[PDB]
């Protein structure tokens, strides 16, 4: 059973910048015969099902950006990206078949870029969902650089920690950034009894947070 | 139009089993080897086995000989894994793939995934909130949002005007909490458009067969 090898596992570069990224194998992957290479090179973007790049070690496949070019024979293979685009961003996997077929472990593409402070934006819960008992406060903060970013709930001046659900997407395809969702869930009693509600963000690009609150009372 | 057709998300009790189909639209199906691949959530693939449908002669990953049962019908141009006595650890999407073997032996063609959950959780519907923007002075762009909540299990899908609104949406990877997933998406869009226009997100849940839309109104 051929082992195949990926390194570096992640790897985070700018747009209009080169990068390569290496698959070893641990025996040949060439056939004397046919004279070629039995080792693909795939590419599996967040959300959608793997894409073949290239074949024969250094064939592209059609659909495929001439920016991608793939190199080695025997048992040492290289993918370079000449120019990568915002799109590039992905995981590559690395793939024999000389014999059955082995995946590499993969090398996630991170694309870096300018710093985004974020688009915070707050929601109060839907007339809908207070009619069924319940109270769900969402932030969305969208659009930001880098991707550490904390998040802070306060009610009625003070921090809540209890019932907030967070959850982060992958870097976006287009403008490279980040998104973050995050929500407040409480009973419908428990939102009714306070007032004030506030969606705090600390991100890199300002000491001071980034603040977004709605008055319950109010339109 | 080399196409692979793969069902629908699958429930599963641990300990049964799931028969699962692929069909093969845009060439001569018994020209080209099936592959079948594995991808456990955030992480790399791996590759089931293969069948030549115009023998039924099949091959396979030893990690899944006995686990995994491999199948076709020549008629209906479909391909078919079984998977038996299953656990949590088979959870996961599953790919086929259209396999150019004596060529250029690489997975040219890979259906769209069919995810799997081994639980004996039951399938819950989502109930979808809309997310109406509050009192506040955040005003060319609108941001507006779906709280797709109390779920089970993955996945849903979300589109905004059922597909119309593609650019500005954020959908944001559910999160586990009880037995229950819970998923929030959001959408921008010019001040000019919203509430003078229709804003509508559309949740898919496969598993219970659900389909609601939700018409996001103002206050």
């Amino acid at each position: 059973d051929i082992v195949m090898s990926q390194s570096p596992s992640s790897l985070a570069v700018s747009a209009g910048e080169k990068v390569t990224m290496s698959c070893k194998s641990s025996q040949s992957l060439l056939n004397s015969r046919t004279r070629k290479n039995y080792l693909a090179w795939y590419q599996q973007k967040p959300g959608q099902s793997p894409k073949l790049l290239i074949y024969w070690a250094s064939t592209r496949e059609s659909g495929v950006p001439d920016r991608f070019t793939g190199s080695g024979s025997g048992t040492d293979f290289t993918l370079t990206i000449s120019s990568v685009q915002a799109e590039d961003l992905a995981v590559y996997y690395c793939k024999q078949s000389f014999y059955l077929r082995t995946f590499g472990g993969g090398t996630k593409l991170d694309i870096k870029r300018a710093d985004a402070a974020p688009t915070v934006s707050i929601f109060p819960p839907s007339s809908e969902q207070l009619t069924s008992g319940g109270a769900s406060v969402v932030c969305f903060l969208n659009n930001f650089y880098p991707k550490d970013i904390n998040v802070r709930w306060k009610i009625d001046g003070s921090e809540r920690q209890n019932g907030v659900l967070n959850s982060w997407t992958d870097q976006d395809s287009k403008d490279s950034t980040y998104s973050m969702s995050s929500t407040l869930t409480l009973t419908k009693d428990e939102y009714e009894r306070h007032n004030s509600y506030t969606c705090e963000a600390t991100h890199k690009t300002s000491t001071s947070p980034i603040v977004k609150s709605f008055n319950r009372n109010e339109c | 139009q080399v196409q692979l057709q793969q069902s629908g998300p699958e429930l599963v009790k641990p300990g049964t089993s799931v028969k699962m189909p692929c069909k093969a639209s845009g060439y001569i199906f018994t020209d080209y080897v099936i592959s079948w691949v594995k991808q456990r959530t955030g992480q790399g693939l791996e590759w089931i086995g293969e069948i030549f449908p115009r023998s039924g002669s099949t091959y396979y990953n030893e990690k899944f000989k006995g686990k995994a049962t491999l199948t076709a019908d020549k008629s209906s141009n479909t391909a078919y894994m079984q998977l038996s006595s299953v656990t949590s650890e088979d959870s996961a999407v599953y790919f086929c793939a259209r396999d150019y073997y004596g060529t250029s032996f690489a997975m040219d063609y890979w259906g769209q995934g069919t995810s799997v959950t081994v639980s004996s959780a039951k399938t819950t519907p989502p109930s979808v909130y809309p997310l109406a923007p509050g009192s506040a002075a955040q005003n060319s762009m609108v941001t507006l949002g779906c709280l797709v909540k109390g779920y089970f299990p993955e996945p849903v899908t979300v589109t905004w005007n059922s597909g119309s609104l593609s650019s500005g949406v954020h959908t944001f990877p559910a999160v586990l909490q009880s037995d229950l997933y819970t998923l929030s998406s959001s959408v921008t869009v010019p001040s000019s458009t919203w509430p003078s226009e229709t804003v509508t997100c559309n949740v898919a849940h496969p598993a219970s067969s659900t389909k609601v839309d939700k018409k996001i109104v103002p206050r």
